[PDB]
Order: structure tokens, then sequence, then C-alpha cells
């Protein structure tokens, strides 16, 4: 009597639908206390079988592995979040789960979907064209307000005791880095900025360095180790006879070619080295393969030579050094032979030789200097790194901030609730819920302590309406109403817009789901 | 890193995973940017840089090897200790220069690698045996005592299923309807994989098959046609076993196997006598097991006795050895590391002791 | 139907033979027992 | 005796319910997505692929089915996609309806032929009343018609809120790639507007290209990523290391001919490179590889170099900008020199990134414009969701403009066609007359469909929309009654215009034939027998 | 006439249907070839001769 | 292309290469030069052959080892604006030939310009989305071949007209066999 395959499970109804709604709980309450200043630090177990602590949103869901596939909806847009642009994960999550509890409170009661979208796009809608209202500019043109940003955003991190310390250690590697090619385009290539992370050492001994740092070795002992201004030349060709593409088996007939082509061999790696013996040399880097004929013929000229390189690295030593990378050592130019770097350095940093090439002019690429005492600590300062990056990458591109917090966005709640009863229509009941679901935002920060929630909570609200005093927050450290004015907590515009905009339309779109199948391909 | 350059094909997983998660052929995210599109693609143009069971081609390989776990599996070897595998045999030189050009483009902290004979001993579960390796092409002999895979007892043999086929469409112009065409190898090769078997011998087949006509099956094929009498599917294994056949008259490989066994001492040959396990590669019919049994019984001894094994699937044998190897929990005792490549770079590898 | 479900209890473990061919069935016995007889 | 076919043989109209019940089964299982109110229906793959999907074609196409006569749904839904692309749901409900009508009316005992007659009679009937008695204008309208059909489209979709922006990108898109096939009427290059996708910050953050916009990347930082005028050189040839032939083999006894020969495995490609480079090169785009030399050549040009450039989409830039397809250099004869004369003409291309990764952009190919769309979503799913929307919201509008005719919707037609269908029937008087007022009956599922999806009364909004019609045609005093329909944004009975809900003719047309053909097909089904399996 | 690979005939010809029954019962093969024999012959509508040839047994 | 002289060829069109093996062997650069100029050579005097012919359509045949297409012919003949068609089974030689008029040859010195099967119309029709055919039409030569196309909304409504149609045919070639 059947008609479809056997394995065919499809279910529909409000109960899906609230099954949907206690997942998103479900997520939202596994991250409920890491936000804001005052935190409280997570672990995780790696999917692979690894360790893992971090106290921001995705990168704790990227490592998670789930069922109930809704549940891997919001960890791809947790993933997106976090990419897009990099803080607040958190923030997103958490704010997409609670109002979407929200928003339940108001389909349950014979409500359409329509609407609620209907109210969630005007919503969306003010709350942007409030926000460009609200938000205010900020000129970069100093080390103070940058480094204030850097603390205000780190405070929520662990590295906060270090903040003005991880501030700088952020801000020059952020200028030696930034690039500009053709008249426009200035570029911030966080790649290029190469993160490296060093066995032993202090947390102060953070640092960037004016130049590349690498993780490599001489060829030879007689390539002395020290040169203040280095010949550097990039190659890019193997040192040995070329093989080329073609076919073989020359017909040997005689006795005096064998040899014959040995020397033959030999002699082409003589030209090979001699034109680049010719410019004049001091050190020379390839990506493959080295000849002891060559080595020993830049021994004589007592010429340095470095092993295979990472194409990463390779283009990071091409920023710094200001030479061109070449796989033609016989088409060899006067025009790209490497100069700028302040000195060669062969150092032991650890038990492992490392290769310092500290730059005297402007580079292009960094290699970061960080000491520690385990993979842990160094792979969370580096989640801080490029924390750290990224938004001063966003001030970069945004000279707007919006303080943080809670208290613009307890202000745009505001804001909002008065806008509503502007029009007339049941719409303004879904529409006016976001802005009480967004008061969660506080909840947690105060929940993180343990104070009296519902006091302040009235407080700011009521402070929000008269003469405008939308800058009010809540000091974490103290759970204490306070005017951000003087604290000093200030984001880029960035990160808090796509939580908007990201919050806002996974709610709507996780309201569409009614129907679901399983068992097929 | 659980990959493994099989005989044509490299497939990329976790020691503790149950199977590779990506295939070799030598739009899953083609529609969104396209970034790996022309990476995979271009990889994928690259060929197969290994014949006969020997390296033949470098710069290849380390393009591919890039690519294929830095685009889909998505890891970085740094953290991790590698276990690749490698042509049936070469000589030092081919492992100590891709000991170079690993390390100096990864500088992966450790690493090990091991025969494809000895990874199908442990994907079939022992320790000892010799397994008959009819690979491809050619054909090797592998003695495995605890697992190390003895320098000086590797004979290799020139024997191929392609040469088994080429010889009987050498006999097939004497069957009538010759088959040289590519798709008249193919239907020969298609043929030869539906009913090649051995039942005891050439002429005591060929008997019941002509004089009864009782092995005749037909073939009702639309690449194929009722030509065989019973002759031509045992056609194909005579030849296997005899070498007059291919016009190359020498001796048995029974016979290699055989002196393999004896040039070492009589002991550790019981031990060898125990599970004799073979592999395929060119052969996949029955009747090989208990022919080539009392074939080589008749080398052996009355006194001692002898075993034939033989698994019916035996595809991802090198994967399975591999994975088990990797959490054997002693294989990091011969890891070799940085700690030794940074102070001997090739030297230890070649043994310079003993 | 949408789903499989059962109105009798073993409905697939009992036979259900109906229309004219069924009397065709009882017809063919009635030869034999018929057949034999004859003799 | 016991029937000889071993198998399994079923008779009466059990397997016709059955089929029935097939085209039962799976049809309400899709009722939920289509129409202005048609909810998302969520699907599991066995591999933990959740999808978003609304369009029905794309809702059954990964169902397993086993059942015959569903299967012939299957490709029935599929062809109704992979030619109209819209009703992408509606034609497998009412097929199945018209079966659940027929398959009761044979059980009410009437002889198939005369059912199967009025079948064929009634679908030729109907698309003749479909041509004659609804004809309108569409030159009234214009690059807004356009925006209303893009809006029925999305209707069911995910952007359905959104559509101002979006209708007019994609109604520019069309007007973009304008074309003409017979020199004297239009044509469009379908699948030839490359929509790449990205998991962006929204909906509103995906923007329209004047351009093209490849998947691809420059291959090196070494080049420079703004060249300032464009002058494109396509390729089809592969610039590795070149390889002769396959069939030559070297046997040198004098060796010194032996290193000259290394040599010349990279003059060529070097010659044709400075060849390539003598005119001026700007940007050099390929299939074949390219390898540390040419890198190292067009580094020291400055000249952008791409390898593994797919065809389709190289052919569509080369005739975009003006640009030629090359294979080789070779003239009308053994001559192989590179023409100055074919460079392809844009303003310039770079290498922007969107939200965290660079892509090769096109600016503005001269002489015409060209149309590519970067869909930017909050994820995955949805912008391919988006990706469908748009997809058949450009059949839809292809379908639009080449045949300037449309009519409007919302159970309009549905309706009309209805009470014409009924008070026509009088033509026969005979066991067909009955046919043709089943037909006229069976079309109020999609007013009944269109209202459970929007919890509306059917039954007296479809009373009205029928008397209204009814009316009409039997009194055309006042037949300006013919021009309303139904719309479902607040149950209205309304002139569909303003909303702008309209629909290709040939699509009604093109659905009901295919409809009555797979009724007719199962109505001459009569007998199974099931073949014992191999 | 399902068969038991995938694939499914309708069907109307006598010649065909008597073909995709795979039976075993020789008087039936008979049949079979005798409606391609006719096919081969006149070619239309085989399904008359098989019920003329077992009129005919039935009358014998 | 309307009014074209159509052309059939059956032959090898691949590079120089003997029934029986070779293998050249070069032992210098100016070898592989005079090499690759005399291949260009040898491939552009036969395409200039058979466009000096008159020919405006060509049609290759199927084939294996060695087969009989070459990328530079599709250059050639664009350079000069000649369609082909690839590929084609060995038994339907009769049929096209019959039909067009153009007969087979299997080397260039037969080939003629009077062997031209001269059709009115050779267009490309679309099945929306459903593929792209070739349809030759208005053939100056005497056909005794026809074909009719079938379409349907499946495969089964078709094949059933198929054996309906075959039958009926066989009907008429009974009735034309004898009259009554």
């Amino acid at each position: 009597v059947l008609v479809l395959s056997q394995n065919t499970k499809r279910e529909s109804g409000r109960k899906v639908q609230s099954g949907n709604i206690n997942a998103a709980k479900t997520i939202a309450d596994i991250i409920r206390t890491c936000l804001g200043p005052k935190s409280m630090m997570k672990m995780l177990l790696d999917p692979m079988g690894g360790i893992v602590m971090t106290n921001d949103g995705n990168a704790i869901l990227r490592e998670i592995q789930v069922q109930h596939p809704a549940a891997k909806s919001m960890i791809e847009i947790s993933r997106t979040q976090d990419e897009e642009v990099g803080d607040g994960t958190t923030s997103v999550i958490i704010l997409a789960g609670e109002m979407l509890s929200v928003a339940e409170h108001f389909l349950e009661q014979q409500m359409h979907p329509t609407v609620v979208i209907s109210a969630y796009r005007k919503a969306l809608d003010d709350m942007i064209s409030t926000l460009k209202k609200i938000s205010i500019p900020v000129d970069i043109s100093d080390s103070d307000m940058m480094l204030n940003i850097i603390n205000s955003s780190i405070t929520t991190k662990a590295i906060s005791r270090w903040s003005s310390l991880a501030c700088n250690i952020a801000l020059d590697a952020v200028k030696m880095v930034q690039f500009e090619e053709n008249g426009r385009k200035e570029i911030d290539i966080k790649k290029y900025a190469r993160v490296e992370k060093i066995p032993g050492g202090i947390i102060e001994d953070s640092c960037v360095l004016r130049g590349v740092m690498i993780n490599k070795d001489v060829t030879h002992p007689r390539m002395r180790r020290y040169i203040k201004n280095p010949r550097i030349v990039l190659l890019d060709s193997s040192l040995e006879y070329k093989k080329g593409e073609s076919q073989t088996d020359i017909e040997i007939t005689r006795e005096e070619d064998f040899t014959r082509i040995l020397q033959m061999e030999e002699e082409y790696i003589q030209q090979l080295c001699e034109d680049i013996i010719q410019l004049k040399p001091d050190v020379v880097i390839t990506e493959k393969g080295i000849s002891d004929l060559a080595q020993h013929y830049l021994m004589r000229a007592n010429i340095t030579a470095i092993r295979r390189v990472r194409k990463t690295d390779n283009n990071r030593i091409a920023r710094a050094c200001g030479a061109r990378i070449v796989s033609r050592p016989e088409e060899l130019r006067e025009d790209d032979v490497g100069t700028g770097a302040g000195l060669l350095e062969i150092k032991k940093i650890g038990d492992e030789y490392f290769t310092f090439i500290t730059d005297c002019k402007d580079p292009k690429a960094c290699t970061i200097l960080l000491r520690g005492a385990s993979k842990e600590i160094l792979s969370e300062v580096e989640r801080n790194l490029q924390d750290a990056m990224q938004v001063c990458r966003n001030v970069l591109l945004d000279p707007q901030l919006v303080p943080g917090g809670g208290a613009s966005e307890m202000a745009v709640a505001h804001a909002l609730t008065e806008k509503s009863k502007a029009m007339t229509g049941v719409e303004q009941w879904p529409y006016r819920a976001v802005a009480q679901a967004l008061e969660v935002i506080p909840r947690t920060l105060i929940q993180n302590c343990g104070a009296s929630t519902i006091r302040l909570l009235t407080s700011l609200r009521a402070k929000h309406t008269q003469e405008n005093c939308e800058t009010w927050g809540v000091n974490g450290e103290t759970g204490t109403l306070v005017d951000m004015k003087e604290l000093g907590i200030w984001e880029p515009l960035a990160v808090k817009l796509q939580t908007y905009k990201t919050a806002v339309e996974t709610a709507v779109l996780l309201l569409r789901i009614d129907d679901i199948v399983s068992g097929h391909k | 890193l659980v990959v493994d350059n099989g005989s044509g094909m490299c497939k990329a997983g976790f020691a503790g995973d149950d199977a590779p998660r990506a295939v070799f052929p030598s739009g899953q995210k083609d529609s969104y940017v396209g970034d790996e599109a022309q990476s995979k693609r271009g990889i994928l143009t690259l060929k197969y840089p290994i014949e006969h069971g020997i390296v033949t081609n470098w710069d290849d390989m380390e393009k591919i090897w890039h690519h294929t776990f830095y685009n889909e599996l998505r890891v970085a070897p740094e953290e991790h200790p590698v276990l690749l595998t490698e042509a049936p045999l070469n000589p030092k030189a081919n492992r100590e220069k891709m000991t170079q050009i690993m390390f100096e483009t990864f500088n992966t902290p450790a690493m090990y690698v091991a025969i494809q004979a000895v990874l199908s001993l442990y994907a079939s579960g022992r320790t000892t045996g010799i397994v008959m390796d009819s690979g491809d092409g050619v054909t090797h002999t592998v003695p495995i005592y605890e697992g190390y895979a003895l320098p000086h007892a590797i004979l290799r043999l020139d024997l191929a299923g392609r040469d088994l086929t080429d010889y009987l469409m050498k006999i097939l112009t004497e069957r009538g309807y010759s088959f040289t065409t590519t798709a008249e190898r193919e239907i020969v090769r298609d043929i030869k994989e539906k009913l090649c078997y051995v039942a005891l011998d050439f002429e005591q087949e060929m008997a019941t098959a002509a004089s009864s006509s009782s092995l005749e099956k037909s073939y009702e094929l639309p690449d194929g046609q009722v030509i065989t009498i019973g002759n031509e599917r045992f056609r194909c294994p005579e030849a296997l076993f005899q070498p007059s056949f291919l016009g190359m008259e020498s001796c048995g490989i029974h016979e290699t196997t055989f002196n393999s066994i004896m040039k070492c001492d009589v002991d550790i040959r019981k031990d060898l006598y125990a599970n004799t396990v073979l592999s395929g590669g060119t052969t996949m019919y029955p009747g090989i097991a208990d022919r080539m049994q009392k074939e080589i019984t008749a080398l052996a001894p009355s006194t001692m006795k002898i075993k034939i094994i033989a698994p019916p699937e035996r595809k991802y044998s090198v994967w399975i050895g591999g994975s088990i190897l990797a959490s054997l929990s002693t294989f990091q005792q011969m890891w070799i590391s940085k700690q030794e490549y940074d102070e001997s770079g090739p030297s230890i590898v070649h043994r310079k002791c003993f | 139907y949408g789903r499989p479900f059962l109105i009798i209890k073993d409905q697939d473990r009992k036979s259900r033979l109906m229309g004219l061919e069924a009397l065709k069935s009882h017809i063919m016995a009635a030869k034999a027992v018929a057949n034999t007889m004859r003799t | 005796g016991p029937l000889s076919v071993f198998g399994d043989r079923s008779t009466g109209e059990t397997i016709r319910s059955q089929n029935v019940m097939a085209a039962a089964s799976i049809a309400n299982i899709v009722k939920s997505s289509l129409g202005p109110v048609g909810l998302d229906k969520m699907l599991v793959d066995d591999i933990g692929d959740v999808t978003i999907t609304n369009d029905g074609a794309t809702i059954l196409k990964l169902l397993e089915v086993e059942h015959p006569a569903a299967k012939v749904l299957c490709e029935l839904a599929d062809l109704q996609d992979k030619e109209v692309g819209d009703g992408t749901t509606s034609v497998v409900i009412i097929a199945a309806e018209l079966l659940k009508n027929a398959d009761e009316l044979v059980k009410q005992k009437i002889h198939p032929t005369s059912v199967i007659s009025g079948y064929r009679l009634a679908c030729k009937e109907a698309v003749r009343y479909i041509n004659e008695n609804l004809i309108v204008n569409t030159d009234e309208l214009g690059r807004d018609c356009l925006i209303n059909a893009a809006k029925t489209s999305m209707s069911s979709k995910i952007i359905g809120i959104n559509g101002d922006f979006f209708a007019n990108m994609v109604v520019d898109a069309v007007l973009a790639i304008k074309y003409t096939d017979i020199r004297g009427q239009p044509r469009y290059p379908v699948n030839s507007v490359n929509i790449l996708k990205a998991h962006g910050r929204s909906q509103m953050e995906s923007m329209l290209i004047s351009g093209y916009a490849l998947n691809c990347v420059v291959g090196s930082q070494g080049m420079p990523k703004r060249i300032v005028n464009a002058k494109i050189a396509c390729l089809d040839f592969s610039l590795q290391k070149t390889k002769m032939k396959l069939g030559v083999q070297v046997v040198i006894t004098d060796p010194e001919k032996l290193d000259q020969i290394r040599q010349r495995e990279s003059d060529i490609t070097k010659e044709r490179i400075q060849k390539i480079l003598a005119t001026g090169a700007n940007v050099i785009l390929t299939t074949g590889g390219i390898d540390d030399m040419c890198l190292k050549y067009f580094v020291e040009a400055g000249a952008m170099a791409v390898r593994r450039v797919l065809k389709r989409d190289l052919k569509r830039i080369a005739k975009a900008s003006g640009a030629t397809i090359l294979s080789t250099l070779a003239n009308l004869e053994g001559e192989e020199t590179f023409e100055a004369a074919m460079l392809g003409q844009a303003e310039e291309v770079v290498q922007e990134r969107i939200c965290d990764d660079e892509l090769i952009l096109i600016k503005n190919t001269k002489a015409r414009t060209s149309a590519s769309i970067i869909l930017r979503g909050a994820n995955d799913f949805m912008c391919d969701e988006m990706e469908r929307s748009l997809h058949d919201a450009l059949c839809v509008v292809k379908r639009v403009l080449e045949s300037k005719s449309v009519v409007p919707g919302g159970g309009a037609v549905e309706a009309a066609l209805s009470i014409y269908l009924e008070n026509y029937a009088t033509s026969m008087g005979s066991r067909e007359q009955l046919a043709i007022a089943e037909f006229a009956r069976s079309l109020l599922v999609i007013p009944n469909t269109l209202a459970v999806n929007a919890a509306q009364d059917s039954t007296d909004l479809v009373a009205k929309l029928r008397a209204f019609h009814n009316e009409a045609q039997v009194n055309p005093e006042r037949k300006n009654l013919k021009w309303i329909g139904l719309d479902l944004s607040n149950g209205k009975p309304r002139d569909n215009k303003q909303a702008g809900v309209f629909e290709p003719t040939i699509v009604k047309v093109k659905s009901l034939k295919f409809a009555t053909e797979a009724a007719i097909t199962i109505l001459r089904i009569d007998d199974l027998i099931k073949l014992h399996p191999e | 006439i399902q068969d038991g690979k995938g694939d499914v005939t309708i069907t109307n010809d006598g010649a065909t249907i008597l073909k995709q029954m795979q039976v075993l019962h020789p008087a039936a093969r008979m049949l079979v070839e005798l409606s391609k024999a006719q096919d081969i012959e006149a070619g239309d509508g085989t399904t008359s001769v098989v019920i003329i040839a077992g009129s005919l047994l039935d009358s014998c | 292309v309307e009014k074209a002289k159509i052309g059939l060829i059956q032959f090898c069109l691949s590079a120089p290469k003997t029934d029986m093996d070779n293998q050249i062997v070069v032992s210098d650069y100016a070898q592989m030069d005079r090499v690759l100029r005399e291949e260009r050579a040898y491939i552009l005097n036969l395409v200039k052959q058979i466009k000096k012919t008159g020919c405006n359509v060509l049609l290759i045949q199927k084939s294996i080892l060695r087969d009989a297409l070459s990328d530079l012919a599709l250059h050639f003949l664009n350079k000069m604006k000649i369609m082909v068609i690839k590929d084609i089974e060995r038994e339907d030689i009769e049929f096209i030939c019959k039909t067009i008029g153009t007969k087979p040859v299997a080397h260039i010195d037969q080939f003629t310009a009077d062997m031209l099967g001269s059709a009115e119309l050779a267009e490309e029709v679309n099945l929306n989305g459903s593929g792209k055919l070739l349809k030759i039409t208005g053939c100056a030569s005497p056909g005794k071949t026809v074909t009719i196309v079938v379409r349907g909304s499946n495969k089964l409504v078709i094949e059933e007209a198929e054996r309906s149609i075959h039958d009926a045919l066989c009907v008429i070639r009974c009735l034309v066999k004898k009259r009554a």
C-alpha cells in the first residue's frame, strides 16, 4: 500500500517550530556568561581530539558539532559573522536566541509569520535609520583614541591587563604592513602580517618586528651570519641542471661524451651561478633545491645561500627587502637586488635557529615575535591579536564610533519604542517586541555579576528619556550605573551594525520553517 | 594525515577515521567564489608520476600534495606527524630526496613510511607471512617477519595481467576472431574478469572442455560472442603459471618464492609457512589458491605443512595498515624527526652504522 | 495513502480473492474430484 | 489454471486508486509551497544536508519515488521547471486533483473512452478560450510590468519583502544582455549572466555589476591589480612548459646540441610571450597553466595573467568586451602573429575584495554593457535560495519578453476559465458534458490551496469571483467584472494590475497541455502486472 | 508491465506484451514466437491471434 | 548555412602518421623547427585543398586509433567560415549520400567539387533547453529515405507511438504487398 521510500519522515506544525526555538535556546544557554569586560572563561574539547579555551562566539561554536541541523544553521551564521567583521559573535548569538524567545511569545496566539516578518523589516529599517541618526564620528589622527578603542575592545578579553601593551603591539604592526599600489587601494593584508609564536619568554616580550622573522638557518658553515646592508636576491629556480619537459634517452655511441656530459652539466651550473656572482651579492634565498657545486661557487665569492622558503613567507620577504622574486638566474637584472634590511641576524631563539631580517625602511609585511609558556597561551594570544587587527582595520575604514557596554543599545530601544506608537496598527506589538528583546543586552552584563538588575534597568531606561541622556552604560567591573563619556569604552560601528543586521535577518529566516522531511538523497 | 599515494590514488582522511574523506582522481564550492576551483582543476590536470613501483617525477608530487591537503583536508602538517605511502621498492636515494622536500617546504615534526606489502599484511591482521605482490605491470615477493621488509629478500618478476591479456590475444588469433583494438582489449579483459578460473591444470581442463565440451559457457553479450569452448578462459591463468606459454621460457613464480624463502633460515620460514597470504593486482579468480598450494607442495617437503590465505577484498588494505600503524602506540619510537634531520641530514637514513 | 496503516490485524497475512475468475478456481477442483470418480 | 505470469497482478480500481493514492501522497506534501503565502519546507538529506526550498521542482527532485505514476509526475514537475520555470508547485496539484475526479467518475461506471476524449477536447477548448477571451495589452507597461513579474516570482520566495531594489536590479540586468536573434525580434542568452554569490552581510548588501566578475583572482600580488586601460588577450592555448609532440624521441650523438635543446623548451614559450608582450598587453586570460617563467615575465611587464580560466565564461567576456577567442597565433597561413586589432575593450580590471576574499572584476566592457549579480547573503543556503529565485524570475521575464502577452492572475484566470467552461459545455449535451463540467470544477483547487495557505474564507471569495465572472459572461453589458481576480494580500477581489500580479499566457497554456496529457495517459491505464524482480 | 529492472512499459501490441513476460512454460513461448512471426508477416494487433489459438484449443 | 555545398569526409585528418609503427627522431633545434613548420604546412595544405574544392560544410566520420579531427582544422575552418560535424557512424553512409548526394572519399586526390551534395538549408534547431540537432533540407540529390520526429511528455508515450507507427507501416507494407 506504500507509495514512497519507507525512510520518509515528514512532520509539520507549530510543534516543530517550537522545537526549533528550544534549539535556539539550547544554543543560547551554552554561551551566556562570556560577555563584557567581566567574563567567566570557557573551555571546549576540539572535535579533532584536542583542547581549546575561548570566550568569543564563533570560535567557541566553530569547534562544535551538532545534530538537529538548525544548530548547524546558527553555527553557519556564527562563522559568517566572525569572518565578516570579527567581533561580538557571542553578542549576535545571544541576541538571536533571546529575541527568538520573545517572538515565540507573539507567534503562539494564532498569529501568522508574515506579519511578524513585515514587523521585522520595519524594525531593522528603524534600527539602522536611528543608528545613523546616532552614530558619531571620531578623527583617526592619534595614538590616544585608537589605543582607547583597543582597550575598550580587549577589556572583554583576557589580555585586558596588558591592554595598553597589546595596544602598541597592535598599532605598530598595522602601520608597517599597510601598503598602497598604483596610486590607490591602500591594503592591510593580515596574511602578510604573518603571526609566529615562540616557546618560552614573558607575556610582555610580545612585539612586532620592523622587518621579517623566519624559521630557517644558513646552509653552510662558511657563509657568514652578520650583514648590515644585505644584498639579498629572491631566487625561484632549483639549483641543478634543468630537466624541462622533453623526452629522454639521447643515444650514446662513443667514449668521449659521458664524462663530457658530466662536465657540461658542471659548466651549466658554473654559468648559472656566475650570472648571480656578477651582481655583487650578499645573501640569496630560493624556494627549491641547491646544488653542492653552486654552494661551493658562492662560497668562493662569500655569498649566503638559503634553502626552500614558503611562498607566503617569500612574498612577505619580497615586500620587506624591496626585491623582486626571479626564477631566471641567467636572465638576472640589477633592477631587483634586495636593499632595505637593517641587519642580517642569525640567532637561536630557543634551541632552533631563526633568521631575523631587521629592516631600515618602511616595510609592508611583518612577523610578530611572541613569547609565552604553552601553545595554548600563544594560541589565545593569537586570537586576541586577530581581534585587535580586525578592529583596528575597521576603525581605519570607519571614522565613526558608538559606545559599547549596553548604552546606545538601550538608547535605540527607547527611540524605536517611541517611534512605534506614532503609527496605528497591531504590527507595532511584534515590532516593539524586538526592542523588548533588545533589553537582553545589559542583563547578562549584570547577570555576569549578580546585582539588582531591575533597578539598574529601570534607571537606565528612564535616564535615556530625559535630556536624551543616551550615553550611560554599566561599569562591568563595578556593575554600577555610569556614563560612557568617562569610563572609556568604545567599539567600531561596523561590528555592532553587523550584529544588528545579522541577528534581525536570522530571526527573519528562522521563522519560515514549518515543514521538515528526512530520509532522502 | 592518513594520506596514502596508492597504486594510482591518494586517499586523505585521519588515523581515527574509518575511511579517507577525499579521493584522488589524478562543483562543491565551485559556484560560490571559485578560489579552490582553479587550484583543484589544475592539480587534477597533473598526472600520476609513479610507474612500475619506482618514483619518476618529483615536482608534481609536491605540487599536488600542497593543494590536496591545504584546500580540502584543512590541516597544518607543522603540528602533525606524517604518514604517507611509497612505491613498492626504491633505493635510499628517493627516500632521502623526499625527506629534503618534505622538510624544506613543510618542516613537519616527524615521519615514518613503510612498503605497501607491510600495510597489506597489517590490514589482513598479520605481522608475519610472505605476500605475493602481483602488482600491475610487475610482481614482487616481500617476505615480512615481524613487520620490517628484508632488503636482501625482495624479488621482482616482470609478469603482469596486461601481459596475460596480450598473450591471450596472441592465441585468440588462433581462435578465429582475434581481438586487438581498445574495445577488443577491453572486452578481453571483461571476459577475463568474468571467467578465467583454474580447476587443476591445462591439459585436463582442455580435455573436459573439448572432448565432452561440458566447460563451455555461451557468451550472450552485446560486446561478446560465443567463441569460447572453455579454453580461452582457462587459457588466461595457464601463462600466469607456466612461463613457456608466453614465449619467455624461464622458471616459475613458485620457484622464485621457494628460493626467496629457502635462502633464509629454516626456522623463520616456519612462521612464513604459517600464513603465506596472497595479494591481487593480477589475480582475482579462485582456483589460484589450491592450485599454487599443491604446485608448491611438490616443492614443499611432506614433513612440513603449508597454508594459503587470500581475502576477497584488498582495495584499501594499505590504508587499513596505515591507520593501524598510526595507532600502534609504539611506532613513535621509530619516528625520524627534526632532532635528527637537522643534526645529521640524510646520513642516519642511510644507516651509517652496521 | 499518505502513510501506511492497517485496518485488519495481520492484513498482510491473509489473502482475499474475488470476481468471476474466483469462481474459476473452484471450478478448477471441479475437474479433479469429478475426474477422480469418473473411472 | 494459475497464470504463468509468475508475478503479481492487481486488478479493479485498486491500482487506479493507488495511482490516486500516489497522486494523493506527494501532492499535499508539496501543497504548502506556491502562491504569495506559500511557506518554506525544510529538507534534510541523509548526509546531513539541510536545505531551504519553495519551488516545487527543487522540492521533489531529491525525493526517492518507487511508485511508477508518481515517478511520471516527478519528471512532469521537472519538465515544468526546465521549460517554464514558474508554477513550480501548481502543476502536480492540478494533475493530482484531476486524477481524483477522473477515478471517482470511473468508479461511477462510465466508459473510459468518453472521459478521455473529454479530457482532450477540454484541454483544447480551455487553451482556446484562454487565447481569445482574455486579451489585454502589455505595451501599456514596460520596465515596470517586468518589476511586477519579478514580484509575482518572489511572492513565495525569501526576498518577497525587499523587491523594490531587486526587481529594478534584475530588469536592468535583462536590459544589459538584450540580444537579437532574427534581426527583428529580441534574444536572450540564458545562463550567460553569472550570478556568483557570497555569504555576505545582508540581502541589501548584494550589488549588481555593470560589467563582469569572474570566480578568478590575480595569480600573484606582483602584478598590478588595476590596469588603467584594458586591452584584453583571451587565450585557449595552454601556456605551460611547451611539449612538442607525443610521438617524438631524441637521439643525440653530438652532445653540443643537447644543452641548447634545454634552451628551446623555454624559448618558444618565451618567444611567444615577447610577441604576446609586444602589443602592450594588459591582461592575459588562459585556460592552460602559468608557470614561474611566465609569472616572472608578466611581473616584469606588469600585465595580468590568469590560468585555469574556464571556457563558456571566457566566450561570454570576449564577446562582451569585443575580445576574440585565441587558441594559437597562426593567421590564414603558417604565420603565427599577434594582432592588436581585436584586443578586448574595457575600462579597468581590479582584484576587489567583497567580504574577506578577492576576485577579478571587469569594468564596463565597451560599446555595450553586460550583466552579472553578486549575491551576498547572511549564509549559503538562503543565498542559494535567491539564486534559484532569480533564475526562475529571469525565466519568467524572458518568456514575457519573447511573447509580449500577459494576463492577471491570483485565481483570476482560474475563476474566469471555470465560469466559462461551466456555463459553456452545452455544445455536446452528452456523456462528455459532465466531463467538461468536472473540468470547470477541478480548477477550484488553486483558489483552495491559496486560501488554505492564507487562512482565508475560501467559499465566500470564490463565490464572489464566480458570481462576478458569471454575470460578466452571461451578461456582457458590464463585462468589466471579467477584469477582476483574487489577491491574498487582504483577501480582495481586485483588478490584478495595481498589485501587478501578471503571468504569461503561454505558461498556463503549456501547464494545462502537459497536465491533461498526463491525465489522459493515466486514464488509459487499467491493469498492472508486477513481474518478479531479478 | 513493470520489469524486475528499473524500467516500465505501457503497452498495447500483443507481441510486445507476450515478450515482456519471461515465463517458463513452453506453450506461452510458442505463442510468443507465433506473434513474432505474425508481426514479421503482417505487424498489427497480434492480440487477436493468441485469442484465436486458445479458442481453437478449447474447442478441440 | 543556406545553399551550402556540403562535403563529407571519412579518412584521417590527424598529424601525418603511418598505418605502421614509426617515430620521427629530432636531432637538434633546427629539426624541431622544421617539424613544427612542416606539420603546419601539411595541415594547411589539406585544408586549402578542401577549401579550393568549393566546399561549404565538412562532415567527418567516427574513428579510433589516430582519429580524424584536429583543433587547427577548426581554427582554419573558422578563419574561412566553414562548418564541421565529426564522429559519424559507418553504415549510415548510404542514407547520407543518397539524401544529400555527397559521396565518401578515403583520400584527398579522389575528392572532387562535382561530388558536393547541395541542400537548400542546413539549420540547427533548439528543443527549449533539450539539445540541438541539425536538419538537412532542400537537398538537390534524389534521396529515397525519409525521417520523422516524435516528441512527448515522457519516454513511454513516445515508445507506444513508435510501436504504433511501426505497425502502421507494416499495415501499409502488407497492403502494397498484395491488394485486397
